[PDB]
């Protein structure tokens, strides 16, 4: 019974979290800049990984 | 973990015994008209029109309109489908077995995620100030428009099962996108809306224009010269090119290399295993169109803000809405024949990119889809079928000799068809024609195989 | 290079082509489906233009 | 954004093209052998009129109004063009539709019309199509008829009770509506109940008397009057009789389907016999010698002996020496020579399949493997007693002409059930030449060899049945 | 929870008609 | 939910008779036959034992079987003695006695007893040159138990072939061979002698 | 605060329409299902047994006649369930071919359920009648039915000897 209540609370927390993150374009302008900076950092890391993959492919080709 | 949410979400009842083919076709034809009439109806409370349309290039791939009841369209269904297919492929949760209750909970979770994302999309569309302004429109109409969008989202997400659970001949997603392309073709052909750009008003339709410009114009030579091939509005030549591409793709879909096979569990029975030249049909061009639309949207959204930059200027420069002199410009298809003839390097690089991308996408998708030689040969060995060769000819060798060539050739072939239909000037993009042909062909084959 | 094109030509030469009767029949069926969907959509949009313009003020 | 044209300038061309594209192709909508016999049965006019009434197709009223409306529209639009074209540098889009549609006068009217249309005509026509494509079943008979006839099925019944279990159809309701029953019921019941002999009706009198709804008793008495060639004395009921014949044939097809799906030997071998008896119009249990054209119960009663419990089939009759002429062609009685000659000339043209080799064979090897696909080859020449289409059935006592089919099924004897459903075909591959016929099925997985019994039962004819015993093999 | 398909189709039709009625009521209140 | 029928119990007889008017002659005769069978079952139950409950079909009372067997034995001795009249008379008496077996008892035992009695009486009738009676008795015998009664099929086929109707005899022996060992050889000999 | 009740009023009238249509459709379907015709002709042994019970209530009737009536009712019910068990597989295999509508399948399901209820009721009543008299009733019922139909067949085959004797005397 207690495990069922804990699972129900976890599911409620998860649905509240997804319902909150889908409304993210309604940010209160407090944490929007930090999220944009984190997204830019993730994009830079992905670009670095892609460049490393291209360099490894060009090296293995030679 | 979503057990308690199961009795709450409504699901369409299963068929009692079975459904014939006529009743199935009637169900489909009656549930598609509802989608259409709902897509053509305007919402309430719309105030601020004539506003820039975000996700414009996605409206061709995703059935929707400007301000109708179907603004959410089918995006929640496909979004949930893609995210959960990615989760299943990446193997994050234990939901892989074919248990009945496992798949039931999986579908329940998919429906719940779809409806919650539909609610989120409706809320963000309302509160982003797209239809109007929350302070200007009022505090009473906002919740009314919210519920008016969420009710339609619920209607469509619950109506998808009416086609998927068994009452429909196919799926629901492959129809709401295959009907809009035929809609666009027929409306581009028989358009009644006139466009008076000076020197007499003309018709937007093709046949209507060929009749009008011929009946009320002197100098019939100059009346047909601007009716057969005019560049401003759709003409007859584009319609004939679309007809030619349609006939060519119908004829080319049928190429198949049958392989002889006889069973070994029950002696004597023969058969054949076909492997079409369009292996993974309409998957590579779909992936390429999705990638092109995604990179175009990214480049446009970056140029709308950081236009004064070096890498942004090298990525793509937009202008009236159409990229030019950039990477997105090279990825953009040529407009017409003269536009292709003015710059040869653009056409060359676009041809090469299209062919290579389609071929490689087919080659890498044939492994994820599960139709690889090492997989289909094992499946046939499990089913009991053995190669009907001369003296115990193996199956894996011939199968792995035939399949990869077929895939890597079909990818380039469908890419070449799309690029030829785009360069020749066929009505609608080549992707639309290919989708509208392939989906209808698959449904015809399914209908011929099931009953009739 | 050229080996891939030769393999493609070989796969084409080995493939069996559809006949004239089968091609004509499948083309007629696909054309029937296409015309049906297109005409239904066009009728819906044409009848909904004036009703929409009367509904919206 | 749009602005409808307030003149007769642009909508004429659009509506003219859209009307022509429908009215032009719609105008095109508005714009094997038989056997030889010089014998015409009694009441030829009635049966021939019913045969002509059987087929009917106009295909003219459905589209005539559409074509005439389209042409009237074309004419009016050409008139409007000719009249208005005389009186007839930015960006502005318009529509080729009239202005009165969007004006404040007819807006409410058109909106109410569209609402009423999409809220009434669509669900009504959808329910119509739904409840219209539900009553007809696969075998072309009302579903209520098949449901009512399924219950009347019994364990073992052959001959007599099949007619009783078959008369409970549904087409007789629509055929005998109103006062059409009591008009004949008394006369038909009296004639059938009295004139017929106990050999042709033994206990079915009870089943005929117990029923009380005169839409089934009338139909059953009429069916028996048809199956006995009773020639009731009035010119109004004969058409109903010859129509109940065809109705009973269709119900016989449905009943064969039902009994075959159930699974038994006696009901199936009885359904086939009653199909033969209905097509040939002879009483089930009477001598099959009545297939010849100029025979009457007196002739068959005088040729095959005074009173015998067996009945001389057509083959044994035609294979006798030249004594039948001294037996039925004397001519103060039974028949004359001028008719007996035509009788023989039409008896020497009936299909009689005589199989000579029926051996199993598996495709791909010589010895059949357990749980494999084995096909039995059966070959025998069509020898009359004396993709080519066979001649039609020589039965001039029903409206429709029946192409003689053949049913080949095989069953065992111990459990008395059927093994493989039959393979009904209706064509051969041209006395005559050596034919060939094939049929495949899945062998049962076992090791012990067992015996089967194949049947060559054919419909549309009575007395042509081959019952041969074969032996299957399983060696592994 | 289950629901019959006819109920689903009638619900969709009632949805469309309810939107139409809302529009026409707004127009009536506007003109009067 | 039940359809009421006005009954009337007769005192000192324990037999019920439907009161005057089911507003239909068919219903009237149906209820009359049903009440006749009901009185029959009531007589059987009151003649069973002071307890009016029927015994289960697992055990079998051997007295009736013993009486049937001794009647069959004395009938066989009387038939082998030379006479046939009193032989078939006592055979019919034994059939009438075995028919008195109630319905709640097992049916296979009575079926086998009637099989034996009918086969023996058919043979005795064949010894009397009475062919139709022998044929109907053989038909009842083979209808009782068709498996293992080779002598039944043989006697039926012989009676037919003697009395004519060769088609019926062919069908009879054909079904015999289909069901089916000296019996098989005798059946083949009779079929060849047709 | 009319602007806050207008959308609530819209949602309320929509939900009310949905519910008032769903309830009406369910009631119509239930009425159509209940309006179906019965499968087999009206039971007669049950009617006789219940009339005997009512005469008992309106009373002196012994219990031997009651036991006979219950035995006959059990025999009738066992014949009915035998017919249903014979027809079930045939109807199931026949429905796939499409030569039989769905109304027959629904009638058959209702008949099977009614027969299950009837057999439960009769075995309960029999257990109420005599101690441990619940399965012996059905054993005796099936044996009685088999013996009765066998005796009927035998009498029917025996009553034909007259015609055969007459025919043989005629042909002689």
């Amino acid at each position: 019974e207690g495990p069922q209540w804990k699972q129900k609370a976890l599911a409620a927390a998860f649905v509240i979290g997804i319902f909150a993150i889908v409304l993210f374009p309604l940010w209160p302008i407090m944490l929007r800049q930090g999220v944009w900076y984190l997204s830019v950092g993730m994009l830079g890391l992905l670009g670095l990984f892609f460049a490393l993959a291209i360099v490894r492919l060009i090296l293995f080709c030679v | 973990l979503i057990k308690p949410f199961t009795p709450l979400l409504p699901e369409v009842a299963a068929p009692e015994t079975k459904v014939p083919f006529n009743q199935k076709l009637m169900w489909t034809g009656l549930t598609l008209l509802i989608f259409l009439v709902m897509s053509q109806m305007p919402l309430y409370g719309i105030v601020s029109s004539d506003t820039s349309d975000p996700l414009y290039w996605l409206r061709m791939m995703l059935a929707s309109n400007r301000g109708t009841l179907m603004e959410l369209g089918i995006t929640p269904i496909i979004s949930s489908g893609m995210v959960f297919q990615l989760l299943a492929g990446t193997h994050l949760i234990d939901v892989n077995l074919d248990l009945k209750t496992d798949r039931e909970l999986y579908q329940t979770a998919q429906k719940l995620f779809a409806i919650i994302l539909s609610f989120g999309q409706a809320c963000v569309h309302v509160l982003t100030g797209l239809y109007g302004q929350p302070s200007d429109l009022g505090a009473g109409i906002c919740v009314l428009l919210i519920v008016q969008l969420v009710v339609a989202g619920l209607v469509v997400i619950l109506l998808d099962e009416l086609l998927q659970k068994g009452y429909g001949l196919g799926s629901g997603i492959s129809l709401f996108i295959a009907t809009n392309i035929c809609e666009s073709i027929v409306w581009k052909a028989f358009s009644p809306t006139t466009i008076n750009t000076g020197r007499g008003p003309e018709f937007e339709g093709a046949i209507i224009a060929l009749f009008h410009l011929l009946l009320t114009w002197p100098d019939k030579q100059r009346a047909l010269r601007e009716a057969f091939y005019r560049q401003s509005l759709p003409n007859i030549m584009n319609l004939l090119a679309t007809l030619l591409v349609f006939a060519a793709v119908i004829y080319l879909q049928g190429f198949r290399v049958e392989i002889p096979v006889k069973s070994a569990r029950q002696r004597g029975v023969r058969g054949s295993y076909p492997v079409r030249l369009f292996y993974t049909s309409n998957m590579p061009i779909m992936l390429q169109s999705a990638l092109c639309s995604n990179v175009f949207l990214i480049s446009q959204m970056l140029y709308s803000r950081f236009s004064d930059n070096l890498l942004v200027r090298l990525l793509g420069v937009w202008e009236p809405l159409h990229a030019a002199s950039g990477i997105a410009y090279y990825m953009s298809p040529p407009l017409n024949f003269k536009e292709a003839l003015l710059d040869p390097v653009h056409t060359v690089v676009y041809i090469t990119f299209m062919l290579v991308a389609c071929a490689l996408f087919s080659k890498t998708w044939i492994e994820v889809s599960g139709s690889s030689p090492r997989d289909v040969a094992k499946q046939l060995k499990d089913q009991g079928l053995v190669m009907a060769g001369h003296r115990e000819q193996s199956m894996y060798k011939e199968l792995k000799r035939v399949i990869p060539t077929a895939a890597a050739f079909g990818g380039a072939c469908i890419g070449a068809l799309s690029v030829a239909s785009d360069l020749l000037g066929a009505l609608g993009s080549g992707t639309g024609i290919l989708l509208a042909v392939t989906i209808i062909y698959g449904y015809f084959e399914m209908a011929a195989r099931e009953g009739d | 290079p050229r080996d891939f094109l030769k393999d493609g030509m070989q796969f084409i030469h080995k493939c069996q082509k559809p006949d004239r009767k089968e091609f004509k029949k499948v083309c007629q069926a696909v054309a029937i489906g296409f015309v049906a969907m297109g005409a239904i959509g066009y009728i819906v949009k044409l009848v909904h233009i004036p009703i929409n313009n009367i509904l919206v003020a | 954004e749009y602005n409808y044209d307030e003149n007769g300038q642009f909508f004429p061309f659009f509506v003219l093209t859209l009307t022509g594209l429908v009215t032009l192709p719609l105008t095109y909508s508005l714009l094997a052998p038989r056997i030889k016999s010089d014998f015409k049965p009694q009441h030829d006019d009635i049966i021939q009129n019913q045969k002509r009434k059987r087929l009917r197709k106009e295909r003219r009223v459905k589209r005539a109004i559409a074509v005439v409306v389209g042409w009237a529209i074309i004419g009016y639009m050409v008139y409007l063009i000719i009249v208005t074209r005389r009186t007839a540098g930015s960006y502005s889009i318009g529509i080729a539709l009239p202005k009165l549609i969007i004006e404040e006068g007819s807006g409410k009217y058109v909106l109410m019309l569209y609402a009423s249309l999409l809220g009434i005509l669509l669900p009504y026509i959808v329910g119509r199509w739904w409840y219209g494509s539900q009553r007809y079943t696969r075998e072309k008979v009302l579903a209520a008829s098949a449901g009512n006839m399924f219950r009347e099925y019994e364990g073992t019944m052959i001959g007599g009770p099949i007619v009783n279990a078959l008369s409970t159809g549904e087409e007789y309701k629509e055929m005998l509506s109103g006062p059409k029953a009591e008009e004949g019921l008394a006369k038909v019941e009296k004639k059938v109940l009295a004139l017929d002999e106990k050999i042709l009706s033994a206990k079915d009198r009870e089943v005929l008397r117990k029923i009380d709804n005169p839409v089934r008793r009338k139909a059953l008495a009429l069916l028996w009057a048809y199956l006995n060639r009773i020639d009731l004395e009035d010119p109004v009921l004969n058409e109903e009789k010859y129509e109940a014949g065809s109705i009973a044939l269709s119900l016989t097809e449905s009943f064969t389907a039902i009994a075959l799906a159930f699974g038994n030997l006696i009901p199936i071998i009885g359904a086939y016999r009653i199909s033969q008896c209905i097509v040939q119009a002879i009483s089930p249990g009477s001598s099959p010698l009545l297939q010849l054209p100029y025979f009457t119960p007196k002739v068959v009663e005088s040729v095959e002996g005074a009173d015998v419990k067996t009945h001389l089939s057509v083959q044994k009759y035609l294979d006798m020496p030249e004594e039948r002429r001294r037996s039925l062609t004397v001519g103060p009685g039974l028949l004359t020579e001028d008719q007996y000659n035509s009788a023989i000339a039409v008896a020497k043209q009936l299909p009689l399949f005589a199989i000579s080799k029926a051996f199993f064979k598996v495709a791909g090897e010589r010895v059949v493997t357990p749980s494999s696909l084995v096909q039995l080859v059966i070959k025998g020449r069509i020898i009359p007693p004396g993709r080519v289409q066979p001649p039609l059935a020589h039965a001039p006592y029903l409206p429709r002409d029946h192409p003689p089919r053949w049913h080949i099924f095989l069953a065992d004897a111990k459990q008395g059930k059927i093994a493989v459903p039959p393979f009904t075909f209706t064509t051969f591959d041209k006395t005559f030449n050596m034919q060939t016929l094939r049929m495949q099925f899945q062998a049962p997985p076992q090791v012990g060899n067992f015996s089967f019994v194949l049947h060559m039962i054919s419909d549309s004819y009575m007395g042509f049945d081959v019952k041969q015993e074969i032996t299957l093999q399983v060696e592994d | 929870l289950r629901v019959d398909p006819v109920v689903v189709l009638v619900l969709s039709l009632c949805f469309i008609f309810s939107v139409v009625g809302l529009h026409v009521i707004a127009k009536i209140t506007r003109k009067f | 939910t039940y359809t009421h029928y006005p009954l009337h119990l007769d005192p000192s007889s324990k037999a019920v008779s439907l009161a005057t008017t089911g507003q239909t002659p068919a219903q009237t005769e149906a209820v009359e036959a049903e009440l006749q069978q009901l009185n029959a079952l009531h007589r059987s139950l009151i003649s069973l034992d002071p307890p009016n409950v029927p015994p289960p079909p697992l055990p079998i009372n051997p007295k009736r079987s013993a009486q049937i067997t001794k009647l069959k034995e004395t009938a066989n001795t009387a038939y082998k003695r030379g006479n046939h009249g009193e032989a078939v008379r006592l055979y019919s008496y034994a059939i009438e006695m075995a028919a008195g077996r109630p319905g709640w008892e097992p049916v296979n035992l009575a079926r086998e007893e009637l099989s034996g009695l009918y086969a023996n009486r058919a043979q005795a009738h064949m010894a009397q040159q009475m062919w139709p009676e022998g044929w109907v008795d053989a038909k009842c015998s083979v209808e009782s138990k068709p498996v293992g009664n080779a002598k039944g099929w043989w006697r039926g086929g012989k009676c037919l072939v003697e009395m004519g109707r060769y088609d019926e005899a062919r069908a009879w022996i054909e079904q015999a061979l289909g069901i089916e060992s000296d019996g098989g050889k005798e059946l083949a000999a009779l079929l060849e002698e047709i | 605060w009319l602007t806050l009740v207008v959308p609530f009023a819209y949602l309320g009238v929509l939900i009310g329409c949905l519910a008032t249509f769903s309830s009406l459709y369910r009631r119509r379907k239930a009425a159509k299902a209940a309006s179906l015709e019965p499968w087999f002709p009206p039971h007669l042994q049950r009617d006789i047994y219940h009339s005997l019970l009512h005469l008992d209530q309106q009373q002196r009737v012994p219990e031997t006649v009651l036991k006979a009536a219950l035995l006959r009712r059990a025999a009738e019910d066992i014949k009915r369930v035998m017919a249903i068990r014979e027809q079930k597989q045939a109807l199931a295999l026949l429905l796939q071919r499409g030569s039989v509508g769905d109304e027959l399948w629904q009638r058959f399901l209702r008949a099977e359920k009614e027969m299950e209820d009837e057999v439960r009721d009769v075995v309960a009543e029999a257990n109420s009648y005599a101690p441990n008299w619940g399965q012996v009733i059905f054993q005796s019922a099936r044996e009685m039915d088999a013996n009765a139909t066998y005796r009927a067949r035998m009498e029917e085959y025996q009553a034909t000897v007259a015609e055969e004797r007459a025919w043989w005397d005629k042909k002689r």
